[PDB]
RNA sequence: ACUCCUGAACCCGGGACGAAACCCCCGACGAGGGGACUGACGGUACCGGGGUAAUAGCGCCGGCCAACUCCGUGCCAGCAGCCGCGGUAAUACGGAGGGCGCGAGCGUUACCCGGAUUCACUGGGCGUAAAGGGCGUGUAGGCGGCCUGGGGCGUCCCAUGUGAAAGA
RNA sequence: AAACCGGAUUAGAUACCCGGGUAGUCCACGCCCUAAACGAUGCGCGCUAGGUCUCUGGGUCUCCUGGGGGCCGAAGCUAACGCGU
RNA sequence: UGAUGA
RNA sequence: AUUGAAGAUU
């Protein structure tokens, strides 16, 4: 069955496209503890419809670009800017890590 | 009459004005091979009186070894100082698979199927002492039942 | 370490080092001699020990022990090398195999004949 | 393979009579009557107090030396026995005891195992009628172990099979003396054997 | 803040018995209670009951020992020899039914929490379900 | 040694399975029936007859580690996996008698896992053994008191598909 | 008071002892970022006998009850020495 | 202030 | 020559 993934929209800065952060969590093969881990997907939003902070389902799809390979199936809930907030700060930590 | 095996003899030494002064230590086990063993540490000016002295202390220091056909009720680990022993039950056919020290002790309680591991410090004296504490620590279905009834 | 810590750094595989660059792993290497000096041992040992400087097919040039009663090696001698330190001679970590190439076997050798490389003699045998 | 050298000579050393000759090892010596001590220049100087290791060694030496099977082959049989279901010490015995060369001897067709082994190599034996020249051949229960009718003549087959006329045989075997043949009824129970040998110690020698 | 309440209880209990106390309060939680029930039933504790202290809900735990003992050192054997947390907030631990441990060849217990409630290991095994492996106890 | 017995090798005789199809005939170019050709291995395997007492080596014997004695040698010549042997009585060097171990093999070197709970998930530690950051502040992150309800992501259960053959 | 200049001492004395002496020690501002930076013991929370000395609160002020500083030491721990609300 | 190797 | 034997010492 075409994979269905649910995540948070963290970018509408592209035409007909959204970046979706999908968290995943599981037992660590050796050390046991349940650990989180995530991935951004670029998903197809043809009616520039879903916006920054929406939770969406993402569905395994016939390719649209190099790297566009999922389409936005539906919307789960609006608003969730905390999640976007989380991602953004984590992103800015990065400056405070080089030389 | 129990059986009696000598696990260890060593020669120690102290110092006095001109020259060292030797002594001997003896680790001896005694067992009826039917669920009764004892450990004995005997020291003396000469090997014999030492060994012999061990014998004597071994019989004064004895344990309930609740065999359940060749083997022990359950698993135990015991720490003795930096020395550790693990004892594991085995179905008949296996043998006493142990190091020389606890083999000796297990064999003379008439254990015939056991799996062991020496961990930590492998110093004989303390391994032997742990082994005994381990056996001394085994309970059986019965004893547990008694304990928990109230 | 905490378990989070092990998730963060993990343990580190103790991967350790050869005592014998007879390079390409190789159980033996072929060399040609250069010196056939004698060396004093160390420690609490006294004697005149047999050694060659060997220039190797490894590309490497190193010192090797010449075991047994007496040898027949000099400057251009051409020899097989085997690894086996000497332990009295720090910096000697390879033996010369006796009975291969320009290294004679040990003449007059009755007992551990297989090392030293000496054929079954004929007497009453 | 197989040993070939001085023998009622470990009837010695191993401390105890192995009947390896059999015929003689019954009568003023397995060599072991005249000198019950280890061989060589030193063999009757004061016994060295032997190590836990030494002990285990000799004991397996003993057992193996009895069937004159070689270390390689012995070991394979043991590992076979370990991994097999049931009490490994015994099973091993069953298994050594199933070697044709041993059974040929247990049935009395020969007076020793070394002599028995030769009768097997030299075509003198059958199993269920069909001929078999492997000492190592595994005899299973129900198998009939004949003298080969062609061999039934020789002064040896005669003498040994005659000798058996009075003789009793293994609870786990049967032997029709007249028709020069035996049956292998079941594999021997530890109790059926009277081997001068503590197998639990052998198992122990194959631990470390 | 107190970071593993259930650790706490096991420890309070471990601690009180080695100085042979008659009883120990532990601040009360439904889950704590559920574990106590097992202890009680399996005959490790006498029993337990709710109580208040400074007017906040606790659970008095009545502990249980052996008889006074032979020679030098007359201290009773312990009934609760060993009481150990397995799953922890640092590292959660879950077992399928085929892999629930057998504690001290059965002479011991392993409390273990399932979606069919909190159960000893035999209990769980019987109802063919697994879950979070709470603690062993022997 | 020597008596008897058997008879690896070697000689003689016979001698394979692996191959029944394609094809042809009958039938109907089908089903089914009948017939013929074909063997590199190979005169091999195997069967029968005859028949000779017919190969033993390597490592080791201070402790760990099973196996001890005499010469030689004198910190030399040498041994040596680690600990260590040798300075005129060496079970440790070299030889010899004897002994232990394995056997068409036995040793050596190289490399991998083991033992090594010596990277420790199972299963380790940090006062003086190696190991607490010179101290704070607090970012990400990790962790989170008591009660009730929803959801069911983790987790658990039943069915089912998948997990080729080899290997085990 | 490093350095340095002298005086002694000494087998010698680029030192210990003695007489001098610059940097520095002091201040302001900016650096450096180290240490036997030690309790050689990371931070928080819960639990597990007591005795005695002490600083600092509160109470019904023999005492009781908080928060610091000490020592002795239940249980326990530790290779030992020790540690021990 | 010094006291050669085993 | 000396030492257990050596280095060193005539
Ligand atoms: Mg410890
Ligand atoms: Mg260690
Ligand atoms: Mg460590
Ligand atoms: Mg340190
Ligand atoms: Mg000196
Ligand atoms: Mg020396």
């Amino acid at each position: 069955p075409k994979k269905v993934l649910t995540g948070v929209v963290v970018s509408d800065k592209m035409q007909k496209t959204v970046t979706v952060l999908v968290e995943r969590q599981f037992p660590h093969p050796l050390y046991g503890k349940v650990i989180k881990r995530s991935k951004k997907y670029l998903a197809h939003d043809p009616e520039e419809k879903y916006k920054l902070g929406d939770v969406v389902e993402i569905i395994e799809s016939r390719p649209i670009s190099k790297r566009k390979r999922f389409r936005v199936l539906r919307l789960v809930e609006s608003g969730r800017m905390d999640l976007v907030e989380k991602y953004l700060i984590r992103r800015q930590n990065y400056e405070s890590l080089s030389k | 009459d129990f059986e009696e095996k000598m696990i260890l003899i060593r020669r120690t030494a102290r110092m006095q004005a001109g020259g060292r002064r030797f002594r001997f230590g003896a680790l001896v086990v005694v067992g009826d091979r039917q669920g009764r063993v004892g450990l004995g540490f005997g020291k003396a000016p000469e090997v014999p009186l030492a060994v012999q002295k061990a014998g004597y202390y071994a019989r004064r220091n004895m344990v309930e070894v609740p065999l359940q056909n060749g083997t022990i009720p359950h698993e135990i680990e015991v720490e003795f100082g930096a020395s550790k022993i693990v004892l594991k039950p085995a179905a008949p056919g296996t043998g006493v698979i142990a190091g020389a020290v606890p083999r000796a002790i297990l064999e003379l309680a008439g254990v015939t199927d056991i799996l062991t591991k020496e961990l930590g410090s492998r110093n004989p004296i303390n391994i032997a002492y742990a082994t005994m504490e381990a056996l001394r620590q085994l309970r059986t279905k019965a004893d547990v039942e008694r304990l928990r009834k109230g | 370490p905490t378990i989070n810590q092990l998730v963060r750094k993990g343990r580190e595989k103790v991967r350790k080092k050869s005592k014998v660059p007879a390079l390409k792993g190789a159980p033996f290497r072929r060399g040609v001699c250069t010196v056939v000096r004698t060396v004093t041992p160390k420690k609490p040992n006294s004697a005149l020990r047999k050694v060659a400087k060997v220039r190797l097919t490894s590309g490497y040039e190193v010192t090797a022990y010449i075991p047994g009663e007496g040898h027949n090696l000099q400057e251009h001698s051409v020899v097989l090398i085997r690894g086996g330190r000497v332990k009295d001679l720090p910096g000697v970590r390879y033996h010369i195999v006796r009975g291969v190439y320009d290294a004679a076997g040990v003449k007059d050798r009755k007992k551990s004949r297989s090392k030293y490389g000496t054929k079954k003699p004929k007497e009453a045998a | 393979g197989r040993y070939i050298g001085p023998v009622c000579r470990l009837c010695r050393r191993e401390g105890v009579k192995l009947y390896l000759k059999g015929e003689r090892c019954y009568s003023p010596k397995c060599a072991m009557e005249r000198r019950p001590y280890p061989p060589g220049q030193h063999g009757q100087k004061r016994a060295r107090r032997p190590s836990d290791y030494a002990v285990r060694l000799r004991e397996k030496q003993k057992l193996r030396r009895i069937y004159g099977i070689s270390e390689r082959q012995f070991r394979n049989l043991f590992e076979e026995a370990s991994k097999k279901k049931g009490v490994t010490g015994s099973v091993f015995l069953g298994l050594l005891e199933s070697r044709l060369d041993n059974v040929v001897y247990r049935l009395g067709f020969a007076v020793s195992r070394r002599q028995a082994r030769q009768l097997v190599r030299h075509g003198h034996i059958t199993v269920n009628g069909r001929r078999v020249d492997l000492p190592s051949y595994r005899v299973r229960p129900g198998d009939e172990i004949a003298v080969a009718e062609k061999s039934r003549n020789l002064e040896l087959i005669r003498q040994n099979l005659e000798a058996m006329k009075g003789r009793k045989v293994g609870p786990w075997l049967s032997l029709d003396v007249e028709g020069m043949k035996g049956k292998f009824l079941r594999l021997p129970d530890r109790e059926d054997l009277a081997l001068p040998v503590n197998e639990q110690l052998v198992i122990e020698f194959y631990s470390r | 803040m107190l970071t593993d309440p259930i650790a706490d209880m096991l420890t309070r209990i471990r601690n009180a018995t080695r100085v042979y106390k008659e009883s120990t309060d532990v601040p009360a939680s439904r889950f704590k209670e559920e574990i106590l029930r097992i202890l009680a039933r399996e005959g490790f504790i006498k029993g337990y009951e709710r109580v208040d202290v400074d007017g906040k809900p606790y659970l008095r735990v009545y502990l249980k020992y052996g008889p006074r003992r032979q020679g030098p050192d007359p201290r009773p054997e312990q009934v609760i020899h060993h009481i150990r947390r397995i799953s922890k907030p640092g590292r959660r631990v879950y077992v399928g039914v085929k892999e629930i441990p057998r504690v001290r060849r059965g002479l011991g217990i392993a409390i273990l929490s399932t979606s069919k409630g909190v159960l000893t290991d035999r209990e769980a095994r019987k109802l063919g379900v697994g879950g979070e492996l709470i603690c062993e106890v022997w």
